[PDB]
RNA sequence: UAUAAUGGGUCAGCGACUUAUAUUCAGUAGCGAGGUUAACCGUAUAGGGGAGCCGUAGAGAAAUCGAGUCUUAAUAGGGCG
RNA sequence: GAACCCACUGUCGUUGAAAAGCCAGGGGAUGACUUGUGGAUAGGGGUGAAAGGCUAAUCAAGCCUGGUGAUAGCUGGUUCUCCCCGAAAGCUAUUUAGGUAGCGCCUCGGACGAAUACCAUAGGGGGUAGAGCACUGUUUCGGCACCGAUGCAAACUCCGAAUACCUAUGAGUACUAUCCGGGAGACAGACUGCGGGUGCUAACGUCCGUAGUCAAGAG
RNA sequence: AUAGCACUCUGCAAACACGAAAGUGGACGUAUAGGGUGUGAUGCCUGCCCGGUGCUGGAAGGUUAAUUGAUGGGGUUAGCGUAAGCGAAGCUCUUGAUCGAAGCCCCAGUAAACGGCGGCCGGUCCUAAGGUAGCGAAAUUCCUUGUCGGG
RNA sequence: GAUGCAGUGUACCCGCGGCUAGACGGAAAGACCCCGUGAACCUUUACUGCAGCUUGACACUGAACUUUGAUUGAGGUUCUAACUCUGUCCCGUGAUCCGGGACGAGGACCGUGUCUGGUGGGUAGUUUGACUGGGGCGGUCUCCUCCUAAAGAGUAACGGAGGAGUACGAAGGUGCGCUCAGCGUGGUCGGAAAUCACGCGUAGAGUAUAAAGGCAAAAGCGCGCUUAACUGCGAGACCCACAAGUCGAGCAGGUACGAAAGUAGGUCUUAGUGAUCCGGUGGUUCUGUAUGGAAGGGCCAUCGCUCAACGGAUAAAAGGUACUCUGGGGAUAACAGGCUGAUACCGCCCAAGAGUUCAUAUCGACGGCGGUGUUUGGCACCUCGAUGUCGGCUCAUCUCAUCCUGGGGCUGAAGCAGGUCCCAAGGGUAUGGCUGUUCGCCAUUUAAAGAGGUACGCGAGCUGGGUUUAGAACGUCGUGA
RNA sequence: GCUGGCGACCAUAGCAAGAGUGAACCACCUGAUCCCUUCCCGAACUCAGAAGUGAAACCUCUUAGCGCUGAUGGUAGUGUGGGAUUACCCAUGUGAGAGUAAGUCAUCGCCAGCU
RNA sequence: GGCUAUGUAGCUCAGUUGGUUAGAGCACCGCACUCAUAAUGCGGGGGUCACAAGUUCAAGUCUCGUCAUAGCCACCA
């Protein structure tokens, strides 16, 4: 007999809208567990780290900060 | 294991929460201020059992 | 499946998606914001019989309101229309 | 030890002379013996010196007629012709695993047309192949836990493609997408190439991903 | 199956069986008789265990049914009330004090009742107790065609 | 596992007597094995009923005395008139039934009706899960983290590794404030390691708990005040068969902490869970079967499941069948065939060494490469509307990896003998004791008593000792079948 | 041109060593009355100030010393079509990581004070 | 869930509704008796009466809860 054989449902993190796209005000940008992404401007984050967007325009990427942290921002 | 009880308000509305205690660490009777929405006042609370 | 998997020795005759009621959809005909009678009576497929049924208004558990209504302290927001 | 009552061995017979027999041998043969006539016990009952034996060639519950056209997610079968389109053997759940239900895939009617796809430009995230030793482990040889050379890794990473995927604009080609309704079938798959787990880098083995063919396709 | 043996039940309107009952067999019998159970002529015999389950005899302590219905709490309305509300009696819904048998729990006996007759490394532990006579590779022995003797 | 396909060989047309190697020959919708939310019968400390047996209350059921317990109860002794007699006598009557009459013996007992507790395989209806490289035994069944997973999401195996069925009124909120770990030095007990002070390189510490993704505005660590671990909502998205699940700016009310701009709808996040039905508790401007109430119901809040087989068939359920039965399957096992070749057997390569010296006359360690299709196995492609046998008998046919006989090379070959290798398939190649044996051991022979294939050749050619139906017994297991 | 504050950017920008500045600013500095503070301490936070100093600290300049950046060429991998099966070859498109040559002691904005 | 009963040294049995003002028998250790032993006799140690609270001049001894255990009974989401 094995003493192997679990696992877990899957929970389906990634990135929702990519670079360039267009959003209106609450849309889901990335889905997380940890900060990979963090919140640029026009950007909330949720309880479950859970990017999104607070505005309508259009999501760019980016690397800035002292540290290189990787964001993601909505323009107008 | 924490048991379940119920904090009831002291202004005779008969609103209610529940949640749960550790009675080992906690055998005095809660007490604590929470809103009371048919009155629509900050209130006090007071422990009673789960029944 | 040529299969060394099943069935048939051959011929002739018989042998299997029906009937009643209810309901929904599609054609077609009549009438049209209306349509239609059931049991029954009837020198009887006619003619009478309008009780009843479907449509014409929704919301709400309900009382209640009604082009609105429910939720709520709220004319805000939202759900069904 | 004959009659009579049994049935231990063997040959024959096995579409037999016979739905249990013939032949040659065998046991009991005044007894708990054999037999005629007429009666009694009836089906979850009878009877049994007991084998689940017998109860009309039928017995772990007789036969006949009714309930009755019992039920069967199982097996079989399903009858004239032509034209158009055309699948699946997947996911989820199930006292579920060869059944069924919703979704995916087919067909018909209505609405609506360029909202669709192929390709070219432009924008975007990645942690695989490869590689490396900066972390986690592991390895060899020198020097004094550290230093110098040297290897390895599905559950190591200082790095890191090709493809694939999402969005916007555009030429050309194409009956394309989408929505609302009627009817389904199917939920046993197989081999081959590529990337893999398992097995022995075995199997026309087994379990996934991806493409082609068969299934349902002749030359 | 059997003669023989043993246990147990049955005092007669017997126990027991058939039957719905009336009744019938047992038996026109009467414990030297009748029913059930096991063993199986005869010779020698038949060891230990009553902890389990069963049977037999006790106890009147705990628990417990129907029945009984003590108290307590609601509904209703005469009346009292400016009011809110209060509120007898009578009907009515509910609650459940007290009384209450056998059974079980408890205590003894019983194995020719059903059953049991050890484990571990001289001891140890645990049992209700740890196999007496007799026999033993057997209708029982895996290893196994055990070893020795005879043929 | 081919009369019928491909290549090729052979073969004029048709009977009769024989024979049984094949037509997976005929016969019986396989009885072994598995499946169906099939059947029957049997068992029991499976579930749930009932008959039977038994207990008490009330009724049939009455009269007198008495004793004893907490006004009632229990007890005892007498009596006759209900009731009993499968006791005697008389009559109906020519009658061992029955009825009436007279006695005698019992007697408010026994017995019967209704209610009620106990017992109850005697009898009846039923239940007794699924996955699964056949089934059983073992293991598993829901949730979370990593890999397999092929750089978006998703992705299986009885694939490789680990966790969960909680905790916390602060370990929640807010304002203000602070940096770990390690090492080297010095310094009472005090050391490897307690506490103190100072320097050096460094996130290697910590985050209630497993792992992963994270963590400087620290998401790590302290102090003061506190209850936003609020009520009504909610534009818009993620995920998705459904049922469910997740994130959320912003608006209104009340609030906490800040001078303030502001932050707060529990905790760094991802596990810590259970639908519907039936009921309980607190409220309520709903309903209220003539009317007014009330009972009951509705709405809002909340409580009771290891329903863990975790989308949960009932409130309530274990076994046997060799006495068996029906519907199906080569969707799935045992025999033989097939694919494969781990194992098995045979051959070769290298050669430490052994052989008085001498690797190779003969053996040959440590390692490597193949062949065959005999063994033990793996798979499940053919056959379950049947391919029906472990040995013996009879009769065979082929291979060569040769047992004898024939021809050779080398030798640690004096001769006789032997060892090893090469060529060779023409012929030949034991009888008995024991056991069902194949095999094996033993006795005695022979020039020799070879190794294999042929459905482990041959049962429509024979047998039937073994195994594997129904009877019976022993040991062992089970309460029992 | 020097000084201070706030940003853009986040190593070609950093670290390490060496040197320099007191007019102003900045820093060290004096005191603990009053505001305020230490789970003890005017060390830190805070107030009242000007006798001292540029020592420390901060800023500025020099250095390739560590670090960082980094070509060209080749190699590995790889989409499509073909040929093969230890997993490579051909046509076509694409193209790392490591290493080498080489580079680096940053570059900009707004406001205020001084020479 | 309802009703009862227990939990006293090293071991086991008492003390059971007030003034409990916890004992008895065996285990030990020491002493005495004996030529040496035992039995017996003496002495000492060995619990703080399941706990938590309540009335009280007196609480193991009574009342309340919480533990564990034993026995009977009841359980249709």
């Amino acid at each position: 007999s094995t003493k192997n054989g679990r696992d877990s449902n899957p929970k389906m993190l990634g990135v929702k809208v990519y670079g360039g796209q267009t959003v209106t005000a609450g849309n889901i940008i990335v889905r997380q567990r940890g900060t990979e992404f963090h919140a640029g401007a026009n950007v909330g984050m949720g309880r479950d780290h859970t990017l999104f967007a607070t505005a309508d325009g259009v999501v760019k990427f980016e690397v800035k900060g002292q540290f290189g942290r990787r964001y993601v921002k909505v323009e107008t | 294991m924490r048991d379940k009880i119920r904090l009831v308000s002291s202004a005779g509305t008969g609103y209610f929460y529940t949640t749960t205690k550790n009675k080992r660490t906690m055998p005095e009777k809660m007490e604590i201020k929470k809103f009371d929405p048919k009155i629509r006042q900050h209130v006090i609370f007071k422990e009673a059992k789960i029944k």
